[PDB]
RNA sequence: AUUUUAAUAGCUUCUUAG
RNA sequence: CUAAGAAGCUAUU
């Protein structure tokens, strides 16, 4: 179940690309070291903070 | 126990073991200990950086904290031994290196006050003190004065690969050779550097046996060169790195001067000099407008200079003035794959249902900090008489082919949808620079590159591929004009070895149709009592020795004796050089230089690197076979074939073909082997290696760390225990045993998650259609076969899903027939 | 022709760049030669019209370059644009303790010759 | 935007067979 | 109409 984290985040990640936020980098480098932070995880809800945080960063920005 | 070089009649080698009146000719000169110390010898500081494993690494350990290069409380932090991980071990290790001078000098009074006084003896490498003081007499003999001879070459031949190691040559930098003054200032416009490196020459290496050439050009065989260039690695540290490379030439054409290349002052290969020289052209010839267009000598006038500091590397110019950086795209995901994946029952928890492999992505700053991964490239020179066994074994693993120098005629080309490489690469592809000469200008290109150098531009970008580990690793690409005479100087062996069924070199044979079978009949020919080994070198493409590769091509061309003279093999073998060893490399809008090591997108690299780990397995097997005692191996023929070993290794001068054939049976009859280009598994005798007649895991841990300076951790390697069960991994495949028929094949099976990862995460939106997915499905089916005869049940479930998906997308959209188990049977039956 | 296009394409490249070659200062640095016969690493170092360096981070930066002016290689610079990835002119008196979590790194300089 | 190696599927030509 | 072998092109793992 908890590869299902793993394929919403691509698929946000991917949704994430194509809103054209890559020129502001500062964010960026932060979104994909905690998007390869969630890759590499073996406890749940320290992944559920993670996932939560990437939902607020794509419900925060109006791309 | 310490550290001995012997040479007697019953035992030769070196090995850790259990233990006159000349002094009034001799005792007034200040290199002699008076007689009746340092209480560990200079031969153990050799010993310990050859002979390396830890638990057993003490004796290292007081030698460096007796000399106050280092505390104990450094030592107490995890993982500090391992140049790969820890940086910072280079710097304590560099603070050895006045005493080795000191020892080298001291040598030199030694030498220089023996000639004059009479004596003729042999020199030992383990008599020096750790201060430079020499005490074990004993064993000379008198003559005439001012005749007498020294032999120095196993005292010089085996403290090389320590001496580029600890820095020993940093000190003659300076001003009058103290460390506290400043250093020494150069005009900018030297080129030449031949008299006062010839005078260091005849001041260190006085007494040495072979005539240097301080060029190369001058030298008369096709083994003087490997002897120039590997004294030539040492002294170019001395000598600031901006006066190396390219020089240049006033010429006047159309109103307008230029510039251009008249030869190359390489830090190996000496001085050459172009013997076609032109003050001024009346017209344009199309062979010199390529040699003119392929020069970044016209780029690198106009550009500005560039201070770099985010790498440690040298620059020269960045050619235009905005920088930018580029990004690495994430893929995609198939959510139909996925959606029809949990309608099987399938994707739980409580188990090993679940996935492990992703795409991954990196930022603008990935690409330098890529390049940046050369900085483990050091300076190596490796021993000389080892390196000229070593390169007379190897041609007999590859004297079974024919090869030789063709025409433009008889040229094959593969594919002509390529890129062409800077900076041709903004008009036309390969087929256009096929399309514009002649078979003519062909001939005469070939005629010309035997009498001129040409430099070409390196153009570097990103590739994305699905990775364990998040890491990029980018391409190397080469420009149109050196593979195009490399094409026409080697293909005809290129073509020779990929075509011959059954050999040591295994590439071009394939897995189907009962291949697999005949491969591992061909791994356990002969043998007795057989185990499995098997390894994967640690990031082979960012470090390499510059001898290696040099001696690795220099073999590749053995066999041009009816075509060209030496001269051509020279211009060749200098085109070589200047194309994959040490070549202006640009990463991503800047013009670099390259320290040295194998280039990622060359013609000849695979074979190279293939020849390059044949390499490292017979220098594993004469160093097994050197350092271990004579007196305790059963078999006399092992013995005598050590000694002889060690007399046709540092006492003869010239090729002896008899013991190259026997040691080449030796090694083919009990350490059979089967190599493609990174990985291999050998088939060594269980009964030798406790014993210690061949190679171990040991060995190439000592080898590639004193020799290539990568250190291998023990979980990448394995052994296997069975004869029965094959290899654990062998190019990312699995082995097992299958019945099938009427005996037993072998059905060579893949990683599970690989196979339900490559489905789910395509990296095109356009893939997506099933024009491509139906056949990437079915062939991703003929790859998961053999996971149905396995007894765990949740691979033929796999298969089962695979199956099904199949049937749904065709349905969607016997024994010819795909969608049933009798077409893929076919695939794997034996007989074609 | 294709043969014709090659050779017009590889001319006008060959011949667009001479704008900082034929100079008097390549006339500067190749007269003093033996025979005509220079190091090309050194072509750049003594007639460089410019210079640029990249910057990582602030204590490179405190060790590197300090004010309007510095000294590389025996000669005077005097320093007019500082750039970062998004390509604006960042300021002067900005670059201190104070500002070093806020703005975006590496950055890239530019001068000129004294 | 690399180099080399095999396998499948599809097209087309020549040859042999009824 | 079909089978087998060889050669050239496109495309995939």
């Amino acid at each position: 179940k908890m590869s299902d984290v793993k394929c919403t985040s691509v698929v946000l990640l991917s949704v994430l690309q194509q809103l054209r936020v890559e020129s502001s980098s500062k964010l960026w480098a932060q979104c994909v070291q905690l998007h390869n932070d969630i890759l590499l995880a073996k406890d749940t809800t320290e992944a559920f903070e993670k996932m939560v945080s990437l939902l607020s960063v794509l419900l925060s920005m109006q791309g | 126990y310490r550290a001995f070089d012997i040479y007697n009649d019953k035992v030769a080698g070196f090995a850790k073991f259990l233990k006159e009146t000349i002094y009034n000719l001799l005792k007034d000169c200040p290199a002699v200990a008076k007689h009746d110390l340092t209480k560990y010898t200079m031969a153990d500081l050799v010993y310990a950086l050859r002979h390396f494993d830890e638990g057993n690494c003490d004796t290292l350990k007081e030698i460096l904290v007796t000399y106050n290069c280092c505390d104990d409380d450094y030592f107490n932090k995890k993982d500090w031994y391992d140049f790969v991980e820890n940086p910072d071990i280079l710097r304590v290790y560099a603070n050895l290196g006045e005493r080795v001078r000191q020892a080298l000098l001291k040598t030199v009074q030694f030498c220089d006050a023996m000639r004059n006084a009479g004596i003729v003896g042999v020199l030992t490498l383990d008599n020096q003190d750790l201060n430079g003081n020499w005490y074990d007499f004993g064993d000379f003999i008198q003559t005439t004065p001012g005749s007498g001879v020294p032999v120095v070459d196993s005292y010089y031949s085996l403290l090389m690969p320590i001496l580029t190691l600890t820095r020993a040559l940093t000190a003659e930098s300076h001003v009058d050779t103290d460390l506290t003054k400043p250093y020494i200032k150069w005009d900018l416009l030297k080129y030449d550097f031949t008299e006062e490196r010839l005078k260091l020459f005849d001041r260190y290496f006085k007494y040495w046996d072979q005539t240097y050439h301080p060029n190369c050009v001058n030298c008369l065989d096709d083994r003087c060169i490997l002897h120039c260039a590997n004294f030539n690695v040492l002294f170019s540290t001395v000598f600031p790195p901006t006066s190396f490379g390219p020089l240049v030439r006033k010429i006047f054409v159309d109103g307008v001067p230029f510039v251009v290349s008249t030869g190359y002052h390489f830090r190996e290969l000496g001085v050459v000099h172009n013997q076609d020289v032109n003050l001024h052209s009346s017209r344009l010839s199309f062979k010199e407008l390529l040699v003119y267009a392929a020069d970044p000598a016209m780029h690198a006038a106009s550009g500005n200079l560039l201070l770099d500091k985010r790498t440690t590397c040298f620059s020269v110019a960045a050619l235009t003035n905005n920088v930018a950086f580029q990004t690495v795209k994430p893929g995609n995901f198939n959510k139909d794959f996925y959606d029809f994946a949990v309608s099987k029952g399938f994707f739980k928890e409580g188990s090993s249902v679940e996935l492990k492999h992703f795409f991954f992505a990196q930022d603008g700053n990935a690409a330098i900090s890529d390049y940046d991964y050369y900085r483990y490239n050091l300076p190596t020179m490796c021993d000389i008489r080892q390196l000229l066994f070593v390169v007379e074994v190897v041609d007999k693993y590859f004297d079974c082919y024919d090869g030789g120098c063709i025409n433009a005629n008889q040229v094959i080309v593969n594919n002509l949808d390529k890129s062409a490489g800077f900076p041709f690469n903004k008009w036309g592809k390969a087929r256009l620079y096929y399309d514009s000469m002649s078979y003519e200008d062909q001939d005469a290109l070939f005629a010309y590159t035997k009498r001129n150098v040409i430099p070409t531009i390196t153009q570097m970008n990103l590739k994305y591929a699905i990775s364990a580990k998040n890491r990029a690793r980018t391409v190397a690409g080469v420009s149109i004009c050196s593979t195009m005479t490399n094409r026409q100087f080697h293909q005809k062996l290129l073509k020779s070895i990929a075509a011959t069924r059954g050999a040591t070199v295994v590439i071009g044979t394939s897995k189907f149709y009962g291949g697999w079978h005949n491969m591992l009949k061909t791994v356990y020919s002969d043998v007795e009592n057989p185990h499995l080994m098997g390894w994967d070198y640690p990031k082979c493409d960012r470090a390499m020795p510059n001898m290696l590769r040099i001696m690795a091509s220099l073999v590749l061309a053995r066999k041009h004796t009816t075509c060209c003279s030496l001269s051509h093999r020279f211009y060749r073998l200098a085109n070589e050089c200047a194309q994959v060893l040490s070549e202006m490399v640009m990463c991503g809008g800047s013009l670099y230089v390259k320290p040295g090591g194998t280039s990622s997108g060359d013609a000849t690299t695979a074979y190279a690197n293939s020849v390059f780990n044949i390499c490292q397995a017979v220098t594993a097997n004469v160093n097994a076979l050197l350092s271990t005692d004579g007196n305790k191996i059963a078999d006399k023929y092992v013995r005598n074939l050590q000694h002889r070993l060690y007399e046709c290794l540092y006492r003869n001068r010239d090729v002896d073909t008899d013991f190259v054939n026997e040691f080449y049976a030796y090694l083919r009859k009990h350490f059979s082997m089967m190599i493609l280009s990174d990985d291999a598994v050998v088939c060594f005798n269980s009964t030798y290696a406790s014993q210690g007649l061949v190679a171990s895991i040991k060995n190439f841990k000592s080898v590639l760390y004193y020799q290539n300076n990568v250190f291998m951790s023990e979980a990448k390697c394995w052994t296997e225990t069975d004869l029965t069960k094959g290899p654990h991994e062998f190019c990312s495949q699995h082995t097992m045993l299958v019945k099938q028929g009427d005996d037993y094949v072998y059905l060579p099976y893949p990683d599970p998650s690989r196979i339900l990862g490559a489905g789910c995460f395509v990296d095109d939106i356009v893939k997506t259609d099933g024009t491509l997915m139906i056949e990437r499905f079915v062939s991703l089916a003929i790859d998961a076969y053999p996971l149905t005869k396995h007894p765990n049940q949740e691979y033929a479930d796999v298969f089962h899903l695979y199956l099904q998906y199949i049937r749904k997308l065709h349905d969607e959209l016997n024994t010819s027939r795909y969608w049933e188990p009798e077409f893929y049977e076919a695939m794997y039956t034996p007989h074609t | 022709d294709k043969r014709a296009k090659v050779t017009s394409a590889m001319q006008t490249m060959l011949f667009t760049m001479l704008r900082k070659l034929d100079n008097d200062a390549l006339n500067n640095i190749i007269n003093n030669a033996r025979d005509g016969c220079v190091p090309l690493n050194i072509i750049p170092l003594t007639t460089a019209a410019k210079l640029m360096v990249v910057i990582p981070d602030y204590n490179t930066y405190k060790n590197t370059c300090d004010g309007t002016t510095f000294t590389y290689a025996s000669a005077l610079w005097e320093i007019q644009q500082v750039v970062d990835a998004d390509s604006k002119i960042v300021q002067l008196s900005e670059i201190s303790m104070d500002n070093s979590p806020n703005l975006a790194w590496p950055l890239i300089v530019t001068a000129l010759r004294a």
